[PDB]
């Protein structure tokens, strides 16, 4: 575990995890050996990383135990799933980045038109309409500025859900993936990381166009199907198909 | 690692997902839009903003004509005012969506139940191959092409009916072509499937794990006569049901009872079984009839089937098996419901012909076949000649004891996996039951018991 934690916070040292107004919750220890006592916003992040490796393998060793058909985890799939984490993490918060500054860049150009229809002023009927319309798309802009600050703080344990459902979630049934996934949900909430509340994962991490190409191309419309298309888009280790039929080739 | 493998939860959810998209399409609509307010909505809010801000630069600020900019404006507006709307209900709109799934729950339950008992047939016996496709169909048959959903539109009314009849066509589909002992066995398996399904009614696990396997519990210390009347062996099977709280008191009851005798000897006691098992609540007619079922298991083990019968009756609905009673009408399967890429493996017992069947029934629905025997060398040439021309035109080619050589008959099942260009064209395959014909075959054609 102490080994698990120093890799993920080396490898997770690069990305910005740092929230000062994080509130420390009680007991969620999976560490032995925590930094501080009052854990902070990345080494809580750390944490859940190591949980889920270790949560992993303890589904892991349940699934053997009710009915075998059990495969080995090794640390290639910590460092896959960190891999992830990293290269999630920065694609949504690069994509957040670009539709703020886009957003700020439309402002001023409508403020540019503002300035064109009280230069045009000095007919007042359309004016009228020019201006109320005007002060709408002002809050409207403006709480969609706000919401991509609430967007911001909650970029970190959706991403983190997101990655470990990527790379462990494999070879899984629907039962025990979403048994997985509602354990990492609960561990992030004891951990009071703020992750996007009951997140549904197809949308979060496929587009309506890719979507639309796979069920072209001959993908069945079932929960599970779309997962594994997600999974085999969104690969670091080669993909290996477990399909009894022949659909998935 | 990434899995295809359809199980228990995935069959669960894509019946629910189907369920849903039929039974209550705004619920499903509901869904989809939850799920694009997380994705698509802001997406084409951002592109409709977009699209406004071309449309600003390209006005340059106009005001001659200020309605060109007016309009987007206004469709902006409406736009961010519905997904505003959504996004405050998402609690509402989540919450009826788990009320409904959950109203939608036990159908997928049992229908999990259902294609995991079916495919799981492979060890009763090597002619009960079933895919996963036929169950597919089984449920696109009794959801669009149901009679008696034409009519009923209450949604709480659709969904019992739809139980029943999904019950019923599986039943349906499956004895057609399953050993008539085998008949009552899928009916204990389906009534079972259903008492887990229905409400208000004790699962009964302790009784149905007697009646399995509990009557073989080791008790010979304390095997005696009772009353004449009671043999040593019906005797122990007495000690056996005693184990069980229900039947604690049997000794003393077949004591005070004078007319178990005459019961015990009965041509049909099954019709009319002692009231035995000690219950304080009057059980309902389920449970009664599990308790009498154990009851027959211990006197009188010859009429099992018969109350085998009578509980799927009183459970299943009464006249359940009674399709399988009414002479087979392959009209109906040959003309409709059966995909031209499914061939009818006709199947008979050693010892039987069938060929007559499809031939009066092309003779019914007038219809030409070009038979041919697959013995011969030749018969394998003109076979696949008949084959090809066949799909050309839709001709009904029905090959007869086809069993002799696997071999071709998984070349046929390649050929088969092809599309067919003709819809009407059929393919029929008249064999005996031997364990040398292919799997992969049975599997893919619909297989008749005859």
């Amino acid at each position: 575990t102490e080994a698990l934690y120093q890799v993920g916070k080396e490898f997770t040292s690069k990305m910005d995890l740092e929230k000062p107004n994080y509130i420390v919750p009680d007991y969620m220890p999976v560490v032995y050996d925590k930094l501080p006592q009052p854990p902070s916003h990345r080494e809580a992040i750390v944490n859940s990383c190591v949980f889920v490796h270790q949560t992993l393998h303890q589904a892991n060793a349940r699934l053997a135990k009710r009915g075998g058909r059990t495969m080995a985890i090794t640390p290639r799939h910590y460092l896959d799933f960190i891999n992830h984490y990293a290269n999630l993490f920065h694609e949504k918060r690069s994509e957040l980045e670009e539709q703020q500054m886009h957003l700020n860049v439309g402002l001023r150009k409508i403020k540019e038109t503002v300035d064109q229809v009280e230069e045009l002023r000095r007919k007042v009927n359309r004016s009228t309409a020019l201006l109320k319309s005007l002060s709408a798309e002002r809050e409207r802009w403006e709480k969609t500025s706000e919401t991509f600050k609430n967007q911001m703080s909650t970029i970190a344990g959706d991403c983190l859900l997101s990655a470990a459902f990527i790379a462990y979630a494999g070879y899984f049934d629907q039962q025990m993936r979403q048994n997985l996934f509602t354990t990492w949900s609960h561990h992030l909430q004891q951990a009071n990381i703020q992750f996007r509340t009951d997140i549904a994962r197809t949308e979060y991490l496929s587009n309506a166009d890719e979507r639309l190409r796979w069920q072209a191309s001959s993908l069945p419309a079932d929960d599970l199907c779309t997962e594994n298309a997600i999974m085999l888009k969104r690969f670091n280790r080669y993909p290996l198909i477990i399909d009894p039929s022949g659909q998935a080739t | 690692f990434v899995n295809f493998t359809v199980t228990r939860s995935s069959l669960q959810s894509q019946c629910l997902n189907e369920v849903l998209k039929a039974e209550r399409p705004d619920v499903d609509e509901k869904r989809s839009d939850l799920l694009k307010l997380q994705g698509e909505f802001q997406l084409r809010l951002r592109q409709l903003e977009k699209s406004l801000l071309q449309a600003l630069n390209e006005v340059k600020g106009r005001i001659l004509d200020d309605d060109t900019i007016i309009t987007t404006l206004e469709n902006l507006k409406r736009e961010a005012a519905e997904v505003t709307r959504k996004v405050e209900e998402t609690d509402i709109v989540m919450q009826e969506v788990e009320t409904v799934s959950q109203q939608y729950l036990p159908l997928s339950t049992a229908c999990s139940s259902i294609y995991f008992t079916m495919e799981s047939l492979k060890q009763i016996h090597f002619l009960y191959q079933y895919s996963l496709q036929f169950f597919l169909d089984i449920y696109h048959n009794v959801l669009y092409e149901n009679p008696n959903l034409k009519g009923v539109t209450d949604h709480t009314q659709r969904l019992s009916i739809i139980t029943k009849d999904l019950f019923q066509v599986a039943f349906n589909r499956v004895a057609r072509g399953m050993l008539h002992q085998d008949h009552i066995t899928f009916a204990m398996l389906l009534a079972r499937i259903k008492l887990k399904g229905t409400v208000g009614e004790p699962t009964y696990d302790a009784e149905f794990q007697h009646f399995l396997r509990g009557n073989e519990i080791v008790l010979s210390a304390g095997s005696t006569p009772r009353i004449q009347g009671l043999t040593v062996e019906q005797a122990e099977a007495v000690v056996r049901l005693s184990c069980l709280p229900a039947f604690k008191d049997l000794i003393a009851k077949v004591q005070a009872d004078e007319q178990f005798g005459i019961w015990l000897d009965s041509s049909s006691p099954e019709q009319t079984v002692p009231y035995l098992w000690s219950e304080e609540t009057p059980a309902t007619p389920i449970g009664q009839a599990i308790h009498r079922l154990l009851l027959i298991q211990a006197f009188r083990p010859d009429r099992l089937l018969a109350m085998a019968h009578m509980f799927v009756s009183t459970n299943l609905g009464e006249s359940f098996m009674s399709i399988m009673e009414q002479p087979l009408d392959l009209t109906h399967i040959v003309g409709t419901e059966v995909k031209p890429n499914t061939p009818v493996l006709m199947c008979s017992v050693p010892g039987y012909d069938a060929s007559g069947h499809v031939e009066d029934l092309a003779a019914e629905q007038n219809t030409q076949i070009t038979s041919i025997a697959i013995g011969s060398a030749e018969g394998f040439n003109q076979a696949d000649k008949a084959i090809n021309t066949a799909v050309k035109s839709g001709r009904w080619v029905m090959l007869k004891n086809v069993h002799l050589a696997p071999g071709w008959l998984m070349q046929l099942e390649k050929k088969l996996h092809s599309l067919q260009p003709h819809a009407c064209f059929r393919l029929f395959l008249t064999m005996e039951i031997n364990p040398k014909v292919p799997v992969n075959l049975l599997r893919a054609g619909r297989i008749f018991v005859f």
